[PDB]
């Protein structure tokens, strides 16, 4: 289908927040911390709840939503987790992943904690609700689940990219798990066929944290209206001539390569310019634990060196005392 | 609202190119600095100017005046997109930018 | 020395923040996020500054502060770092570890980023100031370092503990590195003799984050007034009778065990993991090896000095 | 402010006892309930009460009431420390607490 | 639907093998080791390949297959893995999970190694082949996958139970991951709709092992023919009377409880009867590594004790020598 | 092939009950030992005798004669299932077993 | 002692089994599974017995065997165990650790299951036999144990190594526990003095598994003939000229480095993980601590005995 | 059996060199190829050849041929050890190998 980007229902860096300190076209509430690069919906503190919702309602019969997010934790178990919503009303605060219950719409829940005890978490659960059903958070929504895929999204070297597509009453969620830096590496997670959602509603993200604490960050939210090939606009007749289209782009590319050649010799011209790698950023929990043990052994090593030196001194002085007396 | 003198302004282009490129140019052709104006605000790197990048192009923090309200910003961005974007993609290519 | 705990210049859990949303007796500013269990002075976001400062000034000739904190980050490299201040005025915001420059007092800087490039970070730097010198951010304060240290306080299994003591015009910084959950496991890190500080100032804590981002959480900050054993005036008959204390304490120690016996059956009447217990056992074994080797060192010192007495004869 | 009746409130000690102790209590000796008051307001486990703990004891919301100004709580805690703590350690022992 | 157990296409313990040493109605080949409790299709040795296939072909329009299996490994990464087949011909030996390629049928591959490098293994992949397509083992069959669910089946405290149902041309795979001892705890893994398989074929299991080595064991294979409620046999008119059915079962239950009461007092009558728990059997890889480190510290502890005792002796003897001279 | 004297044999039942139950019975009613015969070969515990359990009931290792061939075993099991099982479940319940 | 390696009574990788499917010079029997890298003498299945025995008998007055093996099981409790035999005849099948009872010779039993119930397993038990006594399975051979030991050879990061030496009618068993990849890291476990064994017998290895199941894999089995330094007859001029050896060895040591330099660029011309490297570093650090403490013990012994010499004067 | 031509086979040393060494060889000095023969048949890395390694050297299948009886290989290896090994260590040094 044909894709149209919608700016009023999207947000991204590196200028995510205005000078006021609020995301354009989005209202944030709870413990959300909007920054210039991402939104920390729930910080790694006990009992945090945050949400960011669109101000204006979106009337799209078919849509695509691309959410880039990172969920980080110190331990192996994680907090309550994240949730992407397309509802009728702004949930804001509440008990369901930092948002209100009894929502009329669709919710894709990235649940990191195993309340049910089934040992199948973290997971991605597609749940559609009509405003009368209550989400059973102690059961991880197992009875109410319309779709469930068990894909670990916590503690990844690269941000996790979820793509949620509503098209022909079919909702498909495809996830790039963040093992590779390539953005276009999406893999199928789940689908729901023949689901009815409200005709117009608000997009939203929410996050919550229980006894264990995770950092839930959303780097970018991207919204695309989808149009069928049969239902396309009649013509892009507005375009004047293809000749100017074949006259402008080579000048644009010539400018790009000239700018690159202008950049190259002066990147090395100023010695203060440097570069920092990102290899140190990623470390697994068990790897960090083993490194901590290796660091802990250094005290023992230094104390053994101290003991050896003291033994050397006592041996030498006993030697010289024995020589002196004899 | 994406005025011709706004993109054609030399000082704005010079401030944005300050630091990133180490060759300050005293004079430049309007087409050359309009290519620079298109390139500077494409933060993502896809060579397309969408609404979110024009939001940071119109509203600004330069080191004043109060930041432009949400409704006026929406109207300006919607007008620019409706006038300059004809392919209904939601983005503005350099051909679309140079046409208007 | 005799220690008197001062509640006005201290904060700790498990109820650290009131229902209003502010730390009692402390003013937080910047990007600090006070919570029930700790204060996240600077979160792991780009360009974050935070500070928590006492409201009322402290008039102590000798003092001691014990600070428990965690500096946790995804990367091996660290943020700008953490700072503990005894100043004249509340710095609040500023460019020196999230607090104001040109302070009149002393600042202990836990610096986790190597701006100078000398490969000597993270480190603990004690810097005194009188208000007429700028802190050198790019040189990590090496030029004005009264004392220095080299300890890694980042990403430890247990919270890092620091005891900073001003006594007889001497400042001593002792650090438990966070490899053991023992509170009184401090090891000597730095000291400065004959340092003058303002006789009445504010106690503050601050944190800052640069391009790389760490979370600087402060779990507790306990301030003690120190007095000399001879300078403390003893008040006769001020204390209660000793026999009454004995009767009270014996009934209290009986009743606490009675309460424990009451709770033991009911907890299972109405209803740590593997690997975590294994890691805890590994760290306990490392601590046992460390303590045994220190005991061997003490025994070596004893036999050495007894041999010195014998050699003298 | 360390009042005799506030320590001797049966219902308040029962509210603190709820959850942690499954067995409820109907009648209680004054020493029994004052020991529950001392133990429930001792979170650190050092068997000593300090000003930071008495602040929580006096100004915890339960289930309303205006939050006390810091000066009033400073006066109350200072009065308790001066009246009861002959130790001068900054900590209130249960001997010092049981005197009042 | 109605289920009928088929013994000729099934095998289970505790009498899995006859006195000859072969599974009844099944032919084994390769490095398979049929035992009295399970079949070790591929032992934990380098370059092992094993297969067990039914002798007679099964002509079922709808069927259910319940495979109980255990895949165990010392490390975190595993061998090539296991495969369940419903083919036309017996694959026996070959390069595809210990069985031949170019199979005409359906294969559910429990793949434990990540040949593609996508970091999405272990996984369960449903692949249908018609005899002309070649399984791309270096690509984990990603291009040829008809279904893929990422469920970790390696190193589980209880055996993993997979249920594969072909019904109305729909193939559903539901997996009990082995976290709980309850057999009837199946959770949905994958489905394929409108797939055409050969009308009659052989059931089979195969397993293979690459550079890394895992133990692949099959405890039980159970086959059920499925019949639609519309397509049921006309009547179970053969049954004589319900009265005898209501006369026999209470006598049977009375015998069962009498046998239990006969057993109870004589279980404790003989003191040699004991009981062994199964808690020791399960341990994770990282848990075993940490326990190995803890065991390794004991040498250091004992050597420190030896040093302390020697220091005590030297101190005491220097003390007595000093006292004697003075 | 599931002969009446085979299930009614006392020595076979005694050997199978040896060890598992510590009360040896000199005599037993044919119905009682047929209940024991049904219970001993139900290894899974579902109280149903399927083809695989009858495979170990017919062929045996007792401590001889060569083990029965696959075709004859298939014929005997198929005959027993076709005669005694009327519910088409593939299993034999105790009612089905006692009927024939 | 001078050691001569005997290939006929040995087996090792990386080509352990021929294309025929049998170990050279060795006959395997039972459930043993010879492979290219090791022999799985008993797999982790219920009631498995396996044995590998030499074909030709060995006539050595003094001998030494080095066996590298792994006993790996899912559970904390172990199977019946492993056995190394110097016997008169090939036991093959049997009830004593998968090999025959009533052996005439010596058996070193690595027993990992506590049949007796004395909580002293796993253990290494040396049992001599003349053919007229049954091995007591239920008592773990405690009654007829000439020597004993207590080491855990199950589930170790590195393969467990054992050196069994018959010299001057004395049998010594030394064990590297598998905490280090060093081959010559043996520690004393047991010894028996004045034990008589048959002057010509077979070398065998065996393993058995009970209700609980372990995999007993033997990676290598190297047998050396031992001769005394004085008993060895020296042949004059049998060795090559020393200068010719020097020229040969210097050209060989040049050419091996030349080959390494050749391979280094081409390996990357045509093209261990994190955590595994961390675990290896942890074990290396533990070994370093162990070695340093042993060095401290040796220094303590040196100062002690020098003080004894001084006290004598 | 440690024949001069078998050690001097250019194609056999090339086959052993394939894979491990990316660069192929066309002409080779006898010392060069005999050192390749010594190194490729030294798997343990001790720079010494023993009977277990010479057994693989003589009786490895490559790409047929009847597998040699154990007695013949015993005779060949014993002859090599007696002729070349003056060390009596049970190991063949490259001095001992280069004598023949
Ligand atoms: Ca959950
Ligand atoms: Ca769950
Ligand atoms: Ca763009
Ligand atoms: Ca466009
Ligand atoms: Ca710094
Ligand atoms: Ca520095
Ligand atoms: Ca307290
Ligand atoms: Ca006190
Ligand atoms: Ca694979
Ligand atoms: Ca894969
Ligand atoms: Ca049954
Ligand atoms: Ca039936
Ligand atoms: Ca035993
Ligand atoms: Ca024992
Ligand atoms: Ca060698
Ligand atoms: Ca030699
Ligand atoms: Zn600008
Ligand atoms: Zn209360
Ligand atoms: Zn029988
Ligand atoms: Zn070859």
């Amino acid at each position: 289908p044909h894709r149209r980007f919608e700016y009023k229902y999207s947000f991204k860096g590196p200028h995510l927040v205005q000078s006021d300190g609020t995301v354009p076209f989005w209202a944030h509430a709870g413990n959300a911390i909007p920054s210039s690069d991402q939104i920390r919906v729930a910080p790694s503190l006990k009992s945090q709840r945050g949400s960011v919702w669109t101000k204006t309602k979106a009337a799209f019969e078919n849509w695509e939503v691309e959410v880039t997010f990172r969920v980080t934790g110190r331990g192996r178990i994680g907090a309550d987790g994240l949730a992407i919503w397309y509802a009728e009303n702004q949930g804001l605060e509440g008990p369901v992943f930092g948002s209100a219950d009894l929502w009329n719409g669709v919710g894709i829940f990235f649940d990191s904690f195993d309340n049910d005890g089934k040992k199948n978490n973290p997971a991605i659960v597609i749940i559609g609700n009509n405003g009368q059903i209550h989400y059973d958070h102690q059961n991880d929504g197992a009875s109410q689940a319309l779709a469930s895929c068990q894909r670990d999204f916590r503690n990844k070297p690269y941000p996790v990219r979820a793509k949620i597509t509503y098209y022909q009453n079919t909702l498909t969620v495809m996830i790039n798990n963040g093992f590779t830096p390539d953005k276009n590496d999406y893999e199928f997670c789940a689908k729901v066929e023949n689901m009815i959602i409200p005709a117009q509603g608000h997009f939203g993200i929410s996050a919550a944290t229980g006894g264990l604490a995770d950092d839930h960050d959303v780097l970018s939210f991207l919204t695309f209206q989808l149009t069928e090939p049969g239902k396309e606009p009649p013509t892009p007749d507005k375009e004047i001539s293809e000749k100017e289209k074949e006259k402008y782009q080579e000048e644009f590319e010539h400018f790009q390569q000239e700018l690159d050649k202008k950049k190259e010799e002066f990147q090395k011209g100023h010695p203060d310019l440097q570069g920092q790698p990102a290899e140190e950023i990623f470390e697994s929990v068990g790897d960090r634990e083993l490194r901590q043990v290796f660091e802990g052994q250094n005290r023992i090593h230094l104390e053994i060196k101290q003991l050896n030196r003291q033994l050397d001194m006592i041996l030498d002085e006993q030697r010289r005392y024995v020589s002196s007396l004899t | 609202g994406l005025d011709k003198n706004t993109v054609h302004d030399q000082e704005h282009i010079m401030e944005h190119l300050e630091g990133v490129i180490n060759k300050p140019e005293a004079e430049m052709s309007p087409q050359e600095l309009q290519l620079h104006y298109f390139k500077m605000h494409d933060y993502d790197g896809n060579n397309l100017l969408d609404g979110l990048e024009l939001s940071t192009a119109i509203t600004h923090v330069h080191k004043q005046a109060p930041l432009m309200s949400e409704d006026e910003l929406i109207n300006i961005i919607d007008g620019v997109l409706r006038d300059d974007d004809k392919n209904n993609d939601g983005y503005i290519d350099y051909a679309e930018f140079a046409k208007s």
